[PDB]
């Protein structure tokens, strides 16, 4: 929870703005409680060797790694699925050292033209226990991808169904989206949305069980209580009999019930989001290649990727990598297109030069055609410590020398020196911005309240004054933590100031949080 | 309570309730009300 | 104190001590703290590095093996990828120092079968490894130095 | 350098008023004080 | 050298010294070739800033 306030503290503070603040605060808190009422559900009650240099070297790596009847079977799958919550991430690290035992031991494979034009890949291993060792990780690899996929399923995607329900809910009912407006036909989650809202369990993970009503009672009279009725899937004839005169029939309880108790609509639903999920799509490739492994035992490399998703300090280095990862595609397009232009020149002029053959009865021309030639630029001149002139013929003594070396220094100027330079500098700017960008969150957690926005120093008039009103007055953990007691006490139970709270906050205006304004400046002179 | 009858036009014409603050002949700061029309509005909304 | 010693057993254990200079000059320790300022980062950058040429290695294993011949010799070939210890070396060893990578010095691509997906293989090695991770290591020293 | 150009012009906006050029801490004395200041008081487009 | 001492003097294969070696050509390689070298222009473009 820690770090999931860090992460919405540094989302807030860079990219979010300053009218939708509250906004976003109240979300996160929404978040944070759901979440943590999932973890209270899942809570239980010399010469030296190439094998040996190779030995010495795993243990190095992963070091830097780890630094950084019916009943019966009911409460049986539950206590499997909570300890599979709990230990979601530990199965994560697990399968990541599983990986990596399977790549040691892959590095130990040899090829050969007879048996231990085909070819016999076979593992080399003078101790021997390799090869059952690999069977055996290569299984458990499989089974811990598996546990990983089901652990994710049972503890993270019932956050992201409360998310989309959510907005689902607040678009429907303070804009209108399926009634006032239609979604743009580009926005294919609300195309997609557009199944759950006649399912009759909509709000399956939301809290907020009066929604279908805010909505039908809200845009009713504009599009009449039928069609707002028939789009939600409630029947207003249902909700007057029932209240008249209704029966409580109980079901057999068995499988038979709970066969005839899916909602398929509401499933298809929760399955398209799932899948279109981005970590459910990356643990399910994961999987997938584990499968492949057990084809092809080199496809259990494909897992060392997982280190990037894995360790944080990696995630941060390559983020600063992806930073600029459009800017440094158009790089790379921008120097496509300057050999291509180098290309033509040489095509049209310097064919002469480009013979890269030795036997003069066997001539080898790389310029003869423009894809050739393109072909051998790109990929030839590119990767030159000095351009195409260290590998093209030499000019000396040639009607084109003065041509050709300006030809060629240009080319070492511009592809080897200056657009390189320019990947080298993105990246370099893309650390200093990352740096910039913490350091602007710190400086404004640091200089003002995030919730009155008042300046430090006004508080610091007295002793540690901001420290106390950032710790006790205006402190993010006491609201969060007021949403949630005022969610879960009973309005009927609910007090003036409660009632008045909890009046704006279905309303959803954050009017009642401070702005500008604190106890202290309020009763300033008759608390001085 | 005047303002809350005459809701409905202040919002129809909001849009076009155009605002600005000068440094009058009066030496004080004085506030003018003006009119701007839906197709400035729309010129100025597009995206060039 | 213990090298000074070992240095009348053998007069060379005295070099070890021109380390001294990063701890006494002052200039230095600054310079150096520089590199150090970012260590874990360089440190993972270097191990990501062993990771993804232990991936490109996996690839040329299994596809270009015909490639690896560092003899001259057709009497005796020398594969230098025929097993994937050996080609791991060999890549971390030539490729990472080469200035364009392996292609730099395994064997020419034209007139072959896999000539394409070769050329892709050679151009993105020197990409991702030669271009992008040496500049990530330029990178983390001369932000630290800001 | 060019980075910092575009941070100073975003620091500058959301600092002070274009126009008058009061600071935002004296507006926002006042429950979105600045933002009422800088998009109905004094506003760039209402004066175009 | 583009790669340090190694591109120079001679080949490690098939030799009782050739990890020593290689540890040693790649160490000069990082340390002289790519960090010192990288201190150097991280000076001249620290000074710019
Ligand atoms: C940024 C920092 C600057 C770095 C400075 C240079 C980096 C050098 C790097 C890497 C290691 C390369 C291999 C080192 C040599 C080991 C060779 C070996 O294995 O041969 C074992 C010998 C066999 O005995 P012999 O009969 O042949 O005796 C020889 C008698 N003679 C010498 C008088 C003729 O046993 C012995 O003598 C060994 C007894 C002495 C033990 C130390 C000798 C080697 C010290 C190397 C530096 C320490 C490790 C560097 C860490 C990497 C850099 C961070
Ligand atoms: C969301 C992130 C996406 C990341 C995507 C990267 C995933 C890696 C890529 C592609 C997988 C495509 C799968 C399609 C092939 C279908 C299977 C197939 O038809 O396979 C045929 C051959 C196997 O041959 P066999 O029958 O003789 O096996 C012996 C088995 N018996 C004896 C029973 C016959 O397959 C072979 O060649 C096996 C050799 C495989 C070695 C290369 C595997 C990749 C490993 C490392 C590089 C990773 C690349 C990273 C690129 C993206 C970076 C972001
Ligand atoms: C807190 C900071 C830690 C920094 C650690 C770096 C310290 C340097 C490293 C290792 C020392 C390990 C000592 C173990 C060896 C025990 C002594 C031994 O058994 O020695 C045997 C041979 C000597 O042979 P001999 O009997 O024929 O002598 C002739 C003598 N008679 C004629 C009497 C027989 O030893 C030889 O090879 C002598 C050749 C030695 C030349 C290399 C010495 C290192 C010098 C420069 C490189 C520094 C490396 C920096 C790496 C870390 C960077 C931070
Ligand atoms: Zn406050
Ligand atoms: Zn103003």
């Amino acid at each position: 929870v820690k770090e999931s306030k860090r992460q919405f503290i540094f989302d807030v503070v860079n990219e979010g703005g300053e009218s939708e603040k509250m906004e976003m605060f109240v979300s996160f808190c929404e978040d944070t409680i759901f979440e943590m009422q999932i973890a209270a559900q899942i809570s239980e009650p010399r010469r030296l060797t190439a094998r040996e240099a190779a030995t010495a070297v795993a243990a190095l790596l992963w070091a830097l790694v780890t630094r950084a009847f019916w009943g019966e079977l009911e409460v049986q799958r539950v206590k499997f699925l909570n300890y599979l919550s709990r230990n979601f991430y530990t199965l994560r690290f697990l399968a990541l050292f599983l990986a990596f035992a399977i790549n040691f031991i892959l590095l130990f494979y040899k090829v050969s033209d007879s048996p231990p034009n085909m070819v016999y890949y076979f593992l080399e291993e003078s101790t021997g226990y390799m090869e059952p060792a690999l069977r055996c990780l290569s299984l458990l690899h499989t089974l811990v991808a598996f546990l990983c996929i089901i652990g994710y399923n049972c503890l993270k995607v019932p956050l992201v169904i409360f998310k989309r329900e959510k907005e689902l809910a607040r678009k429907l009912e303070f804009d209108g989206l399926y009634i006032t407006e239609q979604p743009e036909d580009d926005d294919v989650k609300g195309q997609w949305d557009r199944l759950v809202l006649n399912t009759p369990s909509f709000p399956s993970n939301y809290w907020d069980k009066f929604v279908k009503r805010k909505v039908l009672d809200k845009h009713g009279d504009i599009f009449g209580r039928e069609r707002i009725a028939e789009l939600l899937g409630m029947d207003l004839a249902s909700l007057e009999i029932t209240a008249h005169n209704e029966r409580k029939p109980d079901p057999p309880p068995g499988l038979l019930t709970w066969i005839m108790s899916i909602d398929v609509k509401y499933q298809i639903w929760k399955f398209g989001v799932i899948f279109t999920d981005n970590s459910f799509l990356y643990l399910g490739w994961y999987m997938v290649m584990s499968l492949l492994g057990h084809y092809n035992n080199f496809f259990f490399a494909a897992h060392l990727l997982d280190i990037a998703m894995g360790v944080k300090t990696l995630r941060t280095i390559l983020s600063s990598v992806t930073h600029n990862g459009k800017q440094l595609v158009m790089t790379v397009g921008l120097l496509a297109v300057v050999v291509y232009l180098y290309t033509v020149v040489a095509f049209n002029f310097f064919r002469k030069f480009y013979n890269k053959s030795e036997d003069e009865d066997e001539p080898d021309m790389k310029c003869d055609d423009m894809m050739t030639c393109y072909l051998f630029h790109m990929y030839v001149g590119v990767r030159a410590g000095g351009g195409i002139g260290d590998e093209i013929e030499d000019p000396a003594g040639d009607e084109y020398e003065l041509y050709r070396v300006v030809f060629d220094i240009t080319f070492f100027f511009f592809v080897i020196v200056i657009l390189l330079a320019i990947i080298q500098g993105l990246i370099i700017d893309a650390f200093g911005e990352l740096r910039d960008q913490q350091e602007q969150v710190k400086e404004d957690m640091e200089t003002k309240c995030f919730i009155c926005g008042i300046g430090s120093d006004y508080f610091d008039t007295t002793p540690h004054g901001f420290e106390t009103h950032t710790l006790e007055e205006h402190n993010l953990a006491n609201y969060m933590f007021f949403l949630m007691y005022l969610i879960n006490k009973d309005e009927t139970e609910h007090t003036g100031q409660e009632s008045y709270v909890w009046k704006m906050y279905q309303e959803r205006c954050w009017d009642f949080f401070p702005a500008g304004d604190c106890f202290r400046k309020q009763y300033e002179d008759q608390l001085s | 309570n005047f303002l809350e009858l005459a809701e409905s036009i202040l919002e129809y014409f909001r849009p076009y309730l155009g605002r600005i603050e000068i440094m009058g002949a009066s030496r004080r700061i004085e506030r003018i009300y003006f009119e701007i029309s839906e197709t400035n509005r729309a010129q100025w909304e597009m995206p060039q």
